[PDB]
RNA sequence: UGUGGCAGAGAGCG
RNA sequence: CGCUCUCUGC
């Protein structure tokens, strides 16, 4: 189970990738 | 025309025996064939009164069989007792199943059995968990094993149907057989001497379960219900409270691809506009913890569909989550303990290190909005204030739940709550005093009411005096009617539909903007709905007080600014066995006329102090709030284009703004959904809760097992369209069973699909789902006819109430306050206005009612009766329909769906002509003469006694006007004008208008301003007889859209009408 | 933010059509056109704040006579009078001004109103930009109830095929200076081409922009009310001079319409990166003219503007869908290019102009031909190859 | 062709009836449907060729 | 007045058709008042305007 | 004839005198 | 050779046969499949030849 | 004869 | 506008 949890956890931030952030991000 | 297979099927699958005879009862409207019927009912009794076979003379009366229209089917069955194991053993070849009593927190809310709990009969009690409908668990498993039986051959879907429920009922009915059924009394209770052995929560389990399961249609459906009924027989406290709490997070993750929109002039109108879901990353660790708790409390397959779900985050496979949504609140209620329930709400933590700027900003929001609301009518001096006391005796609800009392009528004992009829017993005994208004302390606590309902905590409900209503009653009405114009509240925003209710989720939203909803229904007793918002309300009254100069009006004023102050210390009487508890509680909650539009205010004025904090941080200038009552959402518009970190942030900074001022909050940011408790909206598309029991309820009514199974088809009707879809064989089932009545232990008789389905006080469903019928034929016109005979009926209670010294006292002290020159125009309207809701009191409607019974049975027994012409309604549709003619036409598509859990012939409408383009005709007694009443006055007096008064000379109509308050000028320029001719024809115009036929479910929401249901609706226009070209064109119409949801196609029409029947029919429309 | 000198940003390829779509790619040309039409819509503004529907209808039925309940008998001046329209014509106009794209018109002859605010929308809106028959039927019928009978001409005798439209016709035969000059100005009303930061733009006249068009059309309406109907009755004129009082009624806020959709349109028209030209197209965007009248009547002090955050997300699409479009021509070309110089004669060029539509992510292949994919390779093989791949090559 | 109900539609709207009044108006839609403008349109043709 | 052009299509129709199943004859065509005749309603006429 | 009531003249009657004299 | 689907898709928006009151609404698009484009190819060459 | 409401809107009875 | 039912904020 688990595993499989935490990848599911994981596969939430890498998707929806707004640009204002990135943008500021790799300034900061 | 369907309906009388089933129940033939019925009748002859349930009692089975030799003994077991049928026999049908009929009519029609013609002479001849109606005196064939009388000979056939007689030959058929007799015959059955003579133990001869009764199947031979079916076929020598072939004309019956072909032309006349059935009533109903007697039954002469012996007792027969036990028959439903004799039948249900085979349906429960599975394991039965064992509860688990370390699940619930408490101890009595497991599903253990009833003696390790109540060990005495004179403890018992069924409330904690009765269904408080009368139809018993049997009732539902005779119903469930008939539609199996029927569908027992079937090789399709259906069968995959089949086996799923099949499977379902073998869980239940392993787990009923395990121990037995309990056996109701002539009341539908169940006693202590049959749950003694077997579970306490085995009933509610049953019925919820059968519901469940009886709404299984997918493979996703038998996953859900296979996963809740097997943990619903013991988690019964963190269930639906459990999976129905994440749905709040899930809408914030839904992109808008094409939007529905509302004005400020609530019209609906498109737009194409995407909207992306700004989501921050903290709120899916929430939510994984939800599930975590989910799959901790036993569910395995709705957490997999919600996590594989979340990889594509799509709206097409998102109504499942909204079907997930709706199948929470169809496992029950948890009707746990007054006590209990009351400590739920009763947990208070009041602190010294909340701030004192928030406090009076508070104090001072709130005292600005009541200026606000109160300027015009205190400056004014308007009459409502003046006469505060009258108003208030007027407008008492007759059930408004005041103390249970020992009356006594002459020569009877009441134990009467309602409010109306102490105040009767009052006026009497010199105790009526409301200007004295009675402490609330530890001399008089408060007793209580429970409100439940699933998913949610179980509320509480105060039980106040006759005076604080009497004292809030008019200050309040102009607190509403004020803000009914002005945005904020619900009482703007509130007809029926889209374009309502909300409104504005959906103009100001963009990737600029975000919006902030919160659920504050936790917020009663809290530290900010104590001390300062009383003090508030009474600072504004001081103002409003030196804002008149009128003194009637400040006495109202200071009695309104007392009651707050009485209630500033208010204690509740709770009894426990023998002593009495009562608790501290200087708080707000509901039974008050004020809680609605006060809580309202009270949450505009935190929201608004909250909000003046956020800008030390951000900038933004705040577009929309609203509030209606115990939710509130607010949209805000930004400098820039939004992120995720400033949603989490704004989340954080919210939750700690609020605990600065003590306060509990779940803080939710989004950008395109919300989340209250009946509904929501994700990706510019409203869903719905369907959480309506059907075979469960609240508490006990006051209804027959009649009218039962048309509120429960109500119910199914509302489920289905919101999404919650019931096998409508079953309701039917239901309806028959609940329509069934013992004449004697063997006698039974079955009511027809044409008693059932036809407009009167007696109308249960519909032949056709989601449309009203009407007649055009000779048939439905003779029972109508029949029917409206019957429904004017007596209550000899009613009779002697009305008769004794404190009616007549009340009518008279209620006149005496006005002047004293009318005696035999407004005091007899006065009683008949009061008599109107004597008729809340359960006995009196009772009497009526099963009056009502007896006189159908003595003519659905014997044969039928003319009536005497009495005209209705489908009267005139039987002469207006014969000049219309049909053709097949076709309509594209063109309008986009917005509600997509509709049936799909619903939304093939919705998907060719629009939604609403909303309409008013009257919004109340508009026309002439009750805006002058209602500006010198409050009364409303019916308009039978307008129509009749108006018929009468110019002389007492001068008298009656100058009796209520008015003067001479105004009586003598209306008599001078000429007027009263054309409130006869305003006031018909109006009868006309109060065809409230618009408005059952599904013609709720369609637009009949359309131009393309128009440009089908070619009728001619004549003029200068308004009423009849509006019913003609409203009629037509609906025949298109009954023939469009009846049979998907569409058709035009034509209506060459002549201008004789528009005449003959003239004098019938401003009639009846 | 201050952005130091250590930055660096790409810029894209914004060059300008190659390839001439609008010649004779004209079903690659509905696709695009429809496309960024469908994009327009998801941007022009929602008409958030209007006036009332119900008490404006009220007005209508107590100035009009035709009393009591014409709210449900909908046929006359009626009929599509709702909040749902006049949304769907503001921003269906401004959408395909933007988008070059053509729109048909569904109407009723029965409904004078709709005729009424025809004139409105012939004015302030180019008649080169709708098609043929639809306007051609409502000038004609406008002419046939409206003009001619307000001066006892007869009714018309037009011919189907005629190389003119009935205004331009009508435009000499009837003396009236107003309604000649308003005639003359609908005839001769026409888009102006401009370049702009290099890109063409289709311009309205800067008479309909600062808005005094409606003044003409006034003064036209006024004269036609001063005229009697000889040939009519009494009951005809009254219907159709009540029909125009209710706009001359309306005109403050017919010129600030004017105004503003002109206004929102260059706004608009501001975030385009791919020129765009006035060509008809073979699938249309229907309009009912009760979408003109209802937003002709359901309007008044209520602005919108479009949020920056709305024209700079339309920005970003239309450069980053004209990016994509050029890479990927400079890629095709490449190819091309490089195959016919290696003598490469087995090899079929249509699987890579295959890869080169599906990478446009608007087109629908299982339905699109080999012979456009030919021509267009006949255009692609026609365009010089960018440095960086030439230098490669060579 | 036109339909009958359109056609009368137009014709009603033009006329402006009463239906309160011995109009000489009405009788001008006896017989506006089709199935009869084809007969008369057969029969003119008919005749004249016969 | 409203159905001018319309009355001129249906003219040059009749006369078209007419003398198109003129064409189609071989058997010289008298005019004569014959015995018996044609009923033909007016409202059949209207129709067809 | 729509509002030809009293009790408005006298609120029109104090309010213009009212507002005159403060 | 060419997909016969891909063609009549085209056609029906090239022509606009959505739009006229002809009696060949679904008339001219009949006829256009293999089977008969090389039936032509054949008949062609055979009737040149012989 | 033993008792569970305030107001908003939608139906059904006056 | 007086009462029962549907839910609604309670």
């Amino acid at each position: 189970n688990k595993e499989e949890s935490k990848q599911l956890l994981e596969v939430l931030k890498t998707k929806e990738e707004h640009q204002k952030e990135v943008q500021y991000e790799i300034l900061q | 025309g369907k309906y009388n297979l089933i129940l033939s099927e019925y009748l002859s699958f349930i009692y089975n025996s030799q003994s077991a005879v049928q026999i049908p009862i009929y009519y029609s409207s013609n002479s001849e064939l109606e005196n064939r019927c009388i000979e056939f009912h007689s030959k058929c009794l007799e015959n059955s009164k003579n133990g001869l076979s009764l199947k031979k003379l079916f076929v020598e009366y072939s004309d019956v069989i072909e032309n006349a229209t059935l009533l109903s089917i007697l039954s002469y069955s012996y007792d027969k007792y036990n028959a439903v194991e004799r039948k249900l053993v085979k349906y429960a070849k599975g394991k039965p199943l064992e509860a688990d009593l370390t699940v619930n927190e408490l101890d009595y809310e497991n599903n253990k059995i009833t003696s390790e709990l109540f060990p005495t009969a004179e403890e018992y009690t069924d409330l904690l968990m009765d269904p408080a409908i009368l139809t018993s668990l049997s009732s539902n498993l005779n119903a469930v094993m008939f539609w199996l039986e029927k569908h027992e051959n079937d090789v399709a879907e259906k069968l995959k149907i089949y086996k799923r429920r099949l499977d379902l009922f073998t869980i239940v009915a392993s787990t009923v057989n395990k121990y037995g059924v309990p056996r109701h009394n002539a009341k539908y209770r169940y006693e202590y001497e049959v749950m003694k052995d077997k579970p306490y929560y085995l009933v509610t389990w049953a019925n919820s379960s059968i519901e469940m399961l009886m709404s299984v249609f997918s493979h996703e459906d038998y996953l859900i219900a296979r996963e809740l009924i097997v943990l619903s027989y013991s988690n019964r406290s963190t269930l639906a409270k459990l999976v129905s709490s994440p749905m709040s997070i899930l809408v914030a993750l839904v992109d808008i691809n094409g939007t529905f929109i509302t004005n400020e002039e609530l019209e609906l109108e498109f737009s194409n506009k995407y909207v992306r879901a700004i989501v921050p990353d903290q709120t899916f660790d929430e939510l994984k913890q939800m599930l975590d708790n989910m799959r901790k409390a036993g569910l395995t397959d709705i957490p997999k569909m919600i996590q594989d779900w979340l990889v594509d985050c799509s709206i097409e496979k998102f109504p499942l989550m909204a079907k997930i949504y709706s199948w929470s609140f169809h496992v029950g209620f948890r009707k746990q303990k007054m006590l209990d329930a009351a400590l739920d709400q009763l947990k208070t933590e009041y602190t010294e290190d909340v701030d004192d700027e928030m406090y009076r900003e508070y104090t001072m929001l709130i005292r600005d909005e009541v200026v606000k609301m109160l300027e015009e009518p205190v400056k004014h001096d308007d009459h409502l204030l003046q006469d505060s006391e009258l108003a208030g005796l007027l407008s008492m609800s007759s059930a408004s739940n005041g103390e249970s009392r020992q009356l006594k009528f002459g020569r009877k004992t009441i134990f009467s709550t309602k409010k109306n009829m102490h105040v009767m017993d009052d006026m009497a005994n010199g105790r009526y005093t409301p200007g004295i208004i009675p402490p609330v302390n530890v001399d008089k606590p408060i007793p209580l009411g429970r409100r439940d309902v699933p998913g949610r905590r179980t509320r509480i409900i105060f039980i106040l005096p006759y005076e604080y209503f009497i004292a809030q009653h008019a200050v309040v009405e102009k607190m509403l009617i004020y803000a009914k114009h002005t945005r904020e509240y619900a009482e703007f925003y509130s007809q029926s539909n889209q374009l309502l209710s909300y409104g504005d989720v959906t103009r100001f939203l963009s990737n600029n903007s975000m919006v902030l909803y919160t659920d504050v229904s936790q917020w009663d007793s809290s530290q900010h709905n104590t001390q300062p918002f009383r003090k508030g309300i009474i600072m504004g009254l001081d103002m409003l007080a030196n804002m008149t100069n009128d003194a009637r009006v400040i006495q109202t004023l200071n009695l309104y600014k007392q009651t707050q102050i009485n209630l500033m210390d208010s204690y509740v009487q709770i009894p426990d066995g023998n002593v009495i508890k009562k608790i501290q509680y200087g708080a707000v909650a509901s039974g008050e006329k004020q809680t609605k539009a006060a809580n309202s205010i009270a949450n505009l004025a935190l929201i608004k102090t909250v909000l003046s904090r956020i800008s030390n941080k951000y900038s933004f200038a705040t577009k929309i709030i609203r509030v209606d009552g115990d939710d509130n959402y607010a949209v805000l518009q930004f400098n820039t284009e939004v992120t995720k970190q400033m949603v989490q942030d704004v989340s954080n900074d919210v939750r700690e703004t609020y605990a600065r001022m003590n306060t509990k909050v779940k803080a939710l940011v989004s950008t395109v959904g919300i989340e209250i408790a009946k509904r929501y909206i994700a990706g510019g598309k409203i869903f719905f809760r369907a959480g309506i029991n059907l075979l469960n309820n609240e508490k006990k009514g006051q209804s027959t097992q009649w009218d039962q199974a048309a509120v429960l088809y109500s119910n199914y009707i509302v489920n289905r369209l919101r999404g919650f879809e019931t096998d409508r064989e079953f309701i039917l089932t239901k309806i028959m069973q609940m329509t069934s009545v013992a004449i004697t232990g063997s006698l039974r008789l079955f009511p027809s699909e044409r008693v059932l389905t036809t407009n009167s006080t007696f109308k249960v469903f519909d032949s056709e789902d989601f449309i009203i019928e009407y007649g055009t034929t000779d048939d439905e016109v003779y029972i109508q006819r029949a029917f409206m005979s019957l429904s004017s009926q007596k209550s000899g209670i009613a009779d002697e109430i009305a008769a004794s010294s404190t009616f007549k006292n009340y009518v008279s002290r209620l006149s005496e306050q006005l002047l004293f020159s009318k005696n035999n125009i407004v005091s007899r309207g006065i009683a008949l206005t009061e008599k109107a809701k004597l008729n809340s009191y359960a006995p009196i409607s009772l009497e009526k009612r099963r009056a009502q019974i007896s006189a159908l049975l003595t003519m659905l027994q014997k044969p039928v009766t003319f009536k005497s012409s009495k005209i209705t309604i489908n009267d005139i549709l039987r002469d207006i329909k014969p000049f219309f003619t049909v053709n097949e036409a076709h309509l594209p598509i063109q309008y986009q769906k917005f509600m997509p859990t509709l049936p799909d012939n619903v939304q093939y409408i919705i998907q060719c002509i629009g939604s609403r383009t909303y309409q008013i005709e009257d919004d109340g007694s508009k026309s002439a003469i009750s805006r002058l009443i209602s500006k010198y006055s409050v009364y409303k007096p019916s308009i039978e006694e307008l129509y009749k008064v108006i018929s009468l000379h110019e002389n007492e109509i001068q008298l009656y006007l100058i009796s209520l308050g008015i003067p001479k000028i105004d009586a003598d320029t209306y008599v001078g004008s000429k007027i009263y001719s054309q409130d006869k024809y305003r006031i018909l115009e109006s009868y006309v208008y109060n065809l409230l036929s618009i408005n059952y479910g599904c013609y709720q929401l369609f637009d009949f301003n359309s131009p393309d249901l128009e440009k089908l609706i070619r009728i001619p226009f004549k003029g200068k007889i308004p009423a009849v070209t509006f019913i003609l064109h409203l009629y037509a119409k609906l025949e298109v859209i009954n023939h469009a949801i009846k049979n998907g196609s569409w058709i035009s029409l034509f209506c060459n009408y002549p201008k004789s029947e528009m005449i003959k029919l003239w004098k019938k429309m401003w009639n009846i | 933010r201050n952005l130091p000198s250590t930055a660096r940003y790409i810029r894209p390829n914004l060059l300008q059509d190659r390839l001439n779509l609008h010649d004779n790619f004209e079903s690659l040309w509905d696709t695009i056109t429809t496309s960024n039409y469908i994009l327009a819509r998801s941007v022009v503004p929602d008409l958030k704040e209007l006036v009332s529907t119900e008490a404006q209808i009220q007005k209508m039925s107590q100035d009009l006579q035709l009393e009591a309940l014409t709210i449900q008998s909908e046929t006359q001046f009626l009929t599509g009078i709702n909040s749902q329209a006049a949304n769907d014509c503001f921003k269906t106009l401004i959408a395909a001004m933007l988008s070059q794209r053509t729109m048909s018109l569904d109407f009723v002859t029965t409904n004078y109103m709709s005729l009424i605010s025809g004139m409105w929308l012939l004015t302030v809106v180019p008649n080169d930009m709708f098609i043929r028959e639809s306007l051609v039927a409502c000038q004609l019928a406008i002419i046939n109830t409206i003009i001619y009978p307000a001066f006892g001409m007869q009714r018309m005798h037009y011919r189907n095929g005629d190389p003119q439209t009935p205004f331009q016709i009508a435009e000499q035969q009837i003396q009236n200076f107003q309604v000649a000059n308003w005639l003359h100005f609908v005839n001769n009303n026409q888009f102006r081409q401009v370049v702009i930061d290099g890109v063409l733009n289709q311009v309205l006249n800067d008479n309909i922009r600062n808005g005094h068009v409606v003044n003409q059309l006034m003064e036209a309406l006024m004269q036609l009310s001063r005229q009697q109907f000889p040939t009519m009755p009494v009951d005809y004129k009254r219907s159709i001079q009540r029909g125009i009082l209710l706009l001359s009624n309306r005109l403050g806020q017919l010129v600030d319409l004017t105004r503003l959709l002109a206004y929102n349109y260059e706004t608009l028209m501001a975030c385009i990166t791919m020129n765009m030209q006035h060509v008809q197209t073979l699938t249309t965007e229907k309009l009912q003219l009760t979408s003109v009248t209802s937003l002709c009547m359901l309007i008044g002090n209520a602005t919108v503007i479009p949020s920056p955050q709305t024209l700079f997300h339309y920005y970003n699409v239309n450069v980053n869908f004209h990016s994509n479009y050029n890479e990927r021509i400079n890629d095709a070309v490449a190819i091309i290019t490089a195959a016919n110089r290696l003598n490469l004669y087995q090899k079929k060029m249509k699987s890579i102009v295959e890869d080169f539509l599906k990478r446009l992510q608007i087109f629908d292949i299982s339905r699109v031909p080999d012979d456009q994919m030919y021509r267009l390779r006949d255009r692609l093989r026609l365009l010089p190859v960018e440095i960086r791949r030439l230098d490669i090559f060579n």
